[PDB]
RNA sequence: GGGAGAAGGCACGCUGAUAUGUAGGUGAGGUCCCUCGCGGAUGGAGCUGAAAUCAGUCGAAGAUACCAGCUGGCUGCAACU
RNA sequence: CUUACCACUUUGUGAUUCAUGACUGGGGUGAAGUCGUAACAAGGUAACCGUAGGGGAACCUGCGGUUGGAUCACCUCCUUA
RNA sequence: GUAAAGCGCACGCAGGCGGUUUGUUAAGUCAGAUGUGAAAUCCCCGGGCUCAACCUGGGAACUGCAUCUGAUACUGGCAAGCUUGAGUCUCGUAGAGGGGGGUAGAAUUCCAGGUGUAGCGGUGAAAUGCGUAGAGAUCUGGAGGAAUACCGGUGGCGAAGGCGGCCCCCUGGACGAAGACUGACGCUCAGGUGCGAAAGCGUGGGGAGCAAACAGGAUUAGAUACCCUGGUAGUCCACGCCGUAAACGAUGUCGACUUGGAGGUUGUGCCCUUGAGGCGUGGCUUCCGGAGCUAACGCGUUAAGUCGACCGCCUGGGGAGUAC
RNA sequence: UAGCUAGUAGGUGGGGUAACGGCUCACCUAGGCGACGAUCCCUAGCUGGUCUGAGAGGAUGACCAGCCACACUGGAACUGA
């Protein structure tokens, strides 16, 4: 059983990254597109849809900056079970603040840089780079 | 598994008049008939293990769907369990 | 292994022995001499090494090394042992303590004087 | 199954109370039922009556006599009656 | 004085743990002891695993299992083959 | 995987984890607040003792607990759903899946009888054995018991160990093709209960072949062995017992994702189905190899790649999978 | 070391504390605790702190300070806030 859905997303990010897809295809939800939303927002991808609303499906499109992956490696944190809290000043510096923590804070999924400004700690989701 | 002039007795009578497939009373009233008839076959064949395993398939299956019934509409599984016979 | 299966049934760190049994984990021990032996060592060397069995003052019955060119030491002579693993010689963990004691020190080094027991000559 | 009553130890009389004799067993007249009297319900007279705890009290000793297993450890032989 | 609880003390029984014992099972270790080779080369009977049997000992042997064995490693050329 | 390390395999309670949507509660979660977290020993900035150790002022710390106030992204609760997950129905298909009964042929054997003469059998060669009491061979007839040629293939089925004549009876599981139905019923699993190749084992039957033990012969310096002639338990059935294995893919389960080629095998959509042919889709299966990974060999869409959840297990060699 | 425990577990009411409370009693009634490791055995004063370590962690509880406990050994009470 696919026990979590969002590390699967995550999952189907880096494996279409290291096969050149263009494309990455998976059932959606409103996390999921959140997560999304803040990769796009970031640059880490281009765009997303989300399409078969009467049963959804996300897909996302890949950014290879010339002939290299646009993302290094993504890796799920807050893996069930686990589930890694942080407080507001505690928020991690993903490789000297190059990459992003991306965290589910009471005011959204967002960046770490994001919810420093706001002063918010929350549930650190995944690490990009 | 049961024969299929039976079943079609089972459905109908621990369905609802839509007569449904899937509806879990009728799953266990199904399984139920069919342990009833196999309980009758390993009388004769007590040492037929390989069709013994697909018989606690069988027990273990129904008593996950009485969980879920139990779960839903009490009402419902306290009627079924007494019309159907099951425990003490 | 799984962080459950850590919850269940801790790491527990590798067990902890000490090369020293005897003296009472504290630096040295006084015996009497029971018996001084002449011994052989094991394989790759050959020598005719010199050892007494002592009998430490905690009733513990062991087995310490003489060092140094030349020994007074008799049998039933009180020394002070310290720990010191000699690699040749079987079974033993222990060195006597050349100035301490009956045991009367090793009469003219004039370089490592203050291992074994030597006074300046020049004092 | 046993060994096992292993071993070992405490209690025990008499008298008062709980109860002028209890719990328990017995089941009279009395009241009612009905195929209707060697009957059933029935209420509970008198009768009989165990054991306990609690108090007291006598002697050196309360299973007071008679009549009631000596115990355990190692081991030969033979399953055993 | 007296009954009540109560230390020390006593006596019976078992458990545990340390010491210890005629003696004997198995293990370790020793600058060329005796006997035979068992394995490593498909080690001269392929090795090993499991369980029974046997023997001075390595081990042999039945039965079933593996490759953690590996040697010109067969097949429709048939006309060259 | 091979270095120590995956339970032999399954079912499964307690436990861990939980698709997807909305509402709601606000437990965990975070933000703020307040009380507490004694003192100096720590830390930063000061000061004094001629410096330092030392003493010393003020802040910070003491990551925690506590209650009040808030936030709703997440996970938990709770209520109502949704349907890809998972389950369920009809129609079909393949196979040595299991259990119980019967039955047929070939062959080794044994007894019976006919013919027929001197070796037969055995090996490197040989001897023990069997034979002139008529063997071996050969023809006929009967008896019995195990196995079930060829077909058979990298095949197939099976949770694994495992299962090959044929016939019927009972019955398990998988897979497809379309329709429909329930609506998270899921995944994993300590303890637990369950299921064995094998030899072993109790009691009862059976005994044709093979065959430990045992014997005899040979080789050998021995030779308790190899080889040869015999041969008992055993193997075979019925029922009961300890559950061992190099119980394997030396690889735990389930699920998602990630270039292919060549072949087996089975359902199945389309074709003047017109070359044992062309296109389409699922199931298992096997050799090869790419990215990647691995110490290396090697694995490679059936992972040893990228990860998720839950369980087992390991921590130098000997001793020891032994002792108690 | 897998079962431990009947004043133990709960209640009622009386006695008792300075006070709640099997704290103690006599009725009652049958639970309580336990694989989230009770019970049983071995070892240990506890902490702020100290050492160490980049940190997490590991070791520890000299000294300074806080609390506990002991007072030759076992037991008891008094006086008194």
């Amino acid at each position: 059983s696919m026990q979590d859905p969002i590390a699967d997303m995550l999952t189907r990010i880096r494996n279409g990254q290291a096969a050149n897809k263009a494309a990455v295809t998976m059932p959606s939800s409103k996390l999921k597109v959140a997560i999304a939303n803040v990769l796009k927002e970031e640059g880490f991808i281009e765009d997303f849809k989300v399409e078969g609303d009467t049963k959804p499906e996300l897909e996302l499109t890949l950014k290879y900056f010339q002939g290299k992956a646009v993302v290094e490696s993504i890796q799920r944190v807050s893996r069930p079970g686990l589930r890694i809290y942080k407080r507001k000043d505690e928020l991690p510096k993903v490789m000297a603040g190059l990459g992003i923590a991306v965290v589910s804070t009471s005011k959204g999924v967002m960046t770490d840089r994001a919810a420093r400004q706001a002063g918010l700690g929350g549930e650190i989701i995944c690490y990009v780079a | 598994s049961l024969s299929t002039e039976a079943t079609a007795k089972i459905v109908s009578e621990f369905g609802r008049d839509a007569n449904d497939t899937g509806s879990t009373e009728v799953q266990v009233a199904l399984l139920t008939a069919q342990i009833n008839h196999l309980q009758g076959h390993f009388a004769e064949h007590k040492k037929d293990h390989h069709s013994r395993r697909g018989l606690l398939r069988m027990v273990s299956q129904r008593r996950k769907l009485l969980d879920y019934l139990k779960r839903k509409d009490v009402a419902r599984y306290t009627r079924l369990i007494e019309r159907l016979g099951l425990r003490r | 292994a799984t962080v459950n299966q850590l919850v269940r049934k801790p790491r527990a760190r590798k067990v902890a022995k000490s090369n020293v049994p005897a003296l009472e984990a504290c630096p040295q021990k006084r015996g009497v001499c029971t018996r001084v032996y002449t011994t052989t060592p094991k394989k790759p060397n050959s020598a005719l090494r010199k050892v007494c069995r002592v009998r430490l003052t905690n009733g513990f019955e062991v087995t310490s090394y003489i060092g140094g060119e030349g020994h007074n030491l008799q049998e039933h002579s009180v020394i002070l042992i310290r720990g010191g693993r000699v690699k040749d010689l079987p079974g033993v963990r222990y060195h006597t303590v050349r100035g301490a004691l009956d045991c009367s020190g090793v009469k003219d080094r004039k370089q490592a004087r203050s291992k074994y027991g030597v006074k300046r000559p020049k004092a």
